[PDB]
RNA sequence: CAGCAGGAUGGUGGCCAUGGAAGUCGGAAUCCGCUAAGGAGUGUGUAACAACUCACCUGCCGAAUCAACUAGCCCUGAAAA
């Protein structure tokens, strides 16, 4: 039902991110500070929860 | 182990109010003596180790302690 | 770390100024990890290894510019990494005999081809597959009773022509390799002399 | 037809599921008789998967034993092996005899992939630390324990 | 602090002759001309040499906030030369699991209808930017190739059909659909 | 100091070990021996390896990194009829 390469292509734009602990935004995976202002460029970051 | 006491006290700073500072002394242990001076004086037998502390010997007391230190 | 063998060359510098007056000045391309290998039995006592870094490629050689002092011209010579694998005995047959133990490659997209590539007259040893790799590039391959055989001796890369990427599957399906990989000896330097 | 084949036989341990069908099987000779006589030709290892070489000839396949030095380390270290139970914290240890440094040499000279009896004092320590034993400290302590204070040729 | 001088230069190959009147540059060559005006940045563009073989840009008396403007014009100029000599070709695939994605081009390369996305009968009348000529690929099952010269008109219109087709109210770790972008490339090759 | 870069295991396929694992699985351990290069692997892969890259090291150019003072202003912190 699906090719695991095009699927590797669609994990990149949706499921490899880094999330702030304060404003729940979605950052590019190699990032250290949030690009927003309503959290103050906070350095609390997590990975996005992988599928169960 | 010096780079884990700044980290322990950086956390202890979140229970007290106000503002306080972390300072590394220039002494040796829980004494009132300096850093380098301590081993040349113990070596010339002016100070005596007593567990957590140390006693100071002057040149003032009577002589029989001196003889009980050298002999 | 980055402090530990940094100070031990400028003690072990001179151990080879005064000993070994003869080098084969080899030019460093594709010194591999799988293809410098099946060689041992020509080179037993004619050779050495020791350090070398570009960071003192200057400093300790100018510190050495003083014993036999006509000693400058190597630096416009090595345009890259060129290792001076020493030798001791022969004048001409170690310039020669490093030719007889090398083992070639899998047909790879990624090397350079300076000379002619030949493709043999041989079957592939397989069944009904896709002939578009032979019939779009210009090679006569036809289905031959299950097997696929190279019909005519079609050459791919002639003398001094670059390697195309999608033209490796014919020799890879034959498991037969164009030329012998390994390491190339480049220059000569003997006792105040140079060649080209 | 001469085909020296690599097999990983389980030595003196008669195996349950061996690795003989995708390697020797499609030739025509049966590897079921040989897997037992090879463990018989091993005998007193019984623990160790010393790899046994087999050379397929036109008549049959022969048996050859390939000696080591790190399995002569397991010869110098004679511990009880374990059964099928296969429980962790297994890594053996002990004391290697200084004349077993001599005698592991006198069987790692047929291979001869090293230097002589005084050039034997690394082989029984620096892989012996990954198999599990030390002669009074690892190779770093047996630096000053072995540097030029010996009496062994 | 105040840094006194910072500059950067660009070499130009000789299939292209460039000039500038004031601050807006024009670059013409094999595929057409492009003009881009830099009148909000306040730098000095100098064009040294007979035959005009390279360019140089300066900025006197600038802080950290405007030493950034030395390189990010050299980039929009190397992109100005590439979009005239070579020209851009964005290739983008089309992931679908169960329903068929239908893709149809209206207006000879200047409009895209999209049908049958997640079973939605709602067609998406996506318009391009003037400058970009789309196409269905060849020698591939599902693929679009967008072609053009200006990269700014190419990539934004490429991301439009990437954001036109999204997923409402559900997972996007499981519902992975859409026309995604695969490879950024040029028309012809050096 | 970033990367348009040439590649990482002939003893062994560790010991006892997983049915099959060779580093790609579990365990006291963790080394020095042509070793500019040991890691019984940071890791993918494979029923196992095979095939790969990398911690550490080897090619091309004209000046940087780790914490810590909240040290000054600026912002988030900061909800009314
Ligand atoms: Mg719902
Ligand atoms: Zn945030």
């Amino acid at each position: 039902i699906i090719e695991p390469s095009l699927r590797q292509l669609a994990q990149k734009y949706n499921c490899d991110k880094m999330i702030c602990r304060k404003c729940y935004a979605r950052l590019h995976p190699r990032a250290v500070n949030c690009r927003k202002k309503k959290c103050g460029h906070t350095n609390n970051l997590r990975p996005k929860k992988k599928v169960k | 182990n010096k780079e884990h006491v700044v980290e322990a006290l950086r956390r202890a700073k979140f229970k007290f109010p106000g503002r306080q500072k972390i300072h590394i002394s220039k002494k040796w242990g829980f004494t009132k003596f300096n850093a380098d001076e301590f081993e040349d004086m113990v070596a010339e037998k002016r100070l005596i180790p007593d567990g957590c502390g140390v006693k100071y010997i002057p040149n003032r007391g009577p002589l029989d302690k001196w003889r009980a230190l050298h002999s | 770390d980055r402090a530990t063998w940094k100070s031990n060359y400028f003690l072990k510098i001179i151990q080879l100024l005064d000993d070994y007056p003869k080098c084969f000045i080899v030019g460093a391309d594709n010194v591999g990890s799988k293809q410098m290998q099946q060689i041992r039995m020509s080179l037993r006592g004619k050779a050495v290894v020791l350090m070398g870094k570009n960071t003192m490629m200057r400093k300790a050689i100018r510190g050495h510019l003083e014993n036999n002092p006509a000693l400058e011209k190597l630096l416009p010579h090595i345009r890259g990494n060129v290792g001076f694998v020493f030798t001791k005995e022969d004048l001409t047959e170690i310039r020669d005999m490093l030719l007889a133990n090398k083992v070639p490659a899998a047909a790879r997209a990624g090397a350079i081809a300076p000379c002619e590539v030949t493709v043999p007259a041989q079957n592939t040893g397989l069944g009904p597959e896709k002939t578009s790799f032979f019939q779009a590039l210009g090679i006569t391959t036809k289905i031959s009773r299950g097997t696929i055989e190279i019909l005519s001796d079609v050459q791919l890369i002639k003398t001094g022509d670059k390697v195309g990427a999608s033209e490796a599957t014919l020799l890879n399906m034959l498991n037969i390799s164009p030329f012998s990989f390994g390491l190339i000896i480049q220059q000569v330097f003997d006792n105040g002399s140079i060649y080209n | 037809e001469i085909k020296v084949v690599y097999l990983r036989c389980t030595g003196g341990e008669v195996g349950a599921t061996s690795a003989l069908a995708p390697k020797i099987g499609p030739l025509g000779l049966s590897p079921k008789k040989v897997g037992d006589d090879i463990a018989k030709a091993t005998g007193d290892w019984k623990g160790l998967r010393i790899t046994v070489k087999l050379t397929i000839q036109n008549r049959q396949a022969q048996i050859e034993v390939v000696p080591s030095a790190s399995a002569l380390i397991i010869k110098a270290l004679k511990e009880p092996p374990r059964d099928r139970k296969k429980q962790k914290n297994i890594k053996h240890s002990g004391n290697i005899t200084f004349d077993e440094i001599v005698n592991i040499a006198r069987q790692m000279r047929h291979r001869s992939l090293a230097r002589e009896l005084s050039g034997t004092i690394k082989e029984i320590l620096g892989t012996a630390q990954s198999v599990g034993c030390n002669v009074d400290g690892r190779h770093p302590h047996d630096i000053i324990d072995d540097i030029n204070s010996g009496a062994v040729e | 602090m105040k840094t006194i001088l910072s500059n950067q230069t660009v070499d130009i190959p000789e299939n292209v002759d460039i000039s500038l009147k004031g601050r807006t540059v024009i670059v013409k060559g094999p595929r057409g001309t492009l003009r881009r005006d830099f009148n909000h940045i306040n730098v000095e563009l100098s064009l040294l040499g007979k035959k005009k073989k390279r360019l140089r840009v300066d900025k006197w008396w600038g802080n950290r906030k405007e030493l950034a403007t030395v390189r990010t014009i050299c980039s929009h100029v190397q992109n100005m030369i590439k979009g005239v000599t070579l020209g851009f070709r964005y290739k983008m695939r089309s992931v679908y699991a169960h329903f068929p994605i239908n893709v149809v081009i209206q207006e000879n390369g200047s409009l895209v209808e999209i049908r049958n996305f997640l079973g939605e009968k709602y067609i998406r009348r996506v318009r391009m930017r003037p400058g970009v000529a789309c196409s269905v690929s060849q020698a591939q099952k599902d693929e679009l190739v967008l072609e053009g010269n200006d990269i700014e008109l190419v990539s934004n219109s490429a991301a439009l059909i990437q954001q036109a087709t999204t997923v409402k109210n559900k997972d996007i770790r499981k519902f992975l659909d859409g026309i995604y972008v695969s490879e950024k490339g040029t028309v012809q090759q050096a």
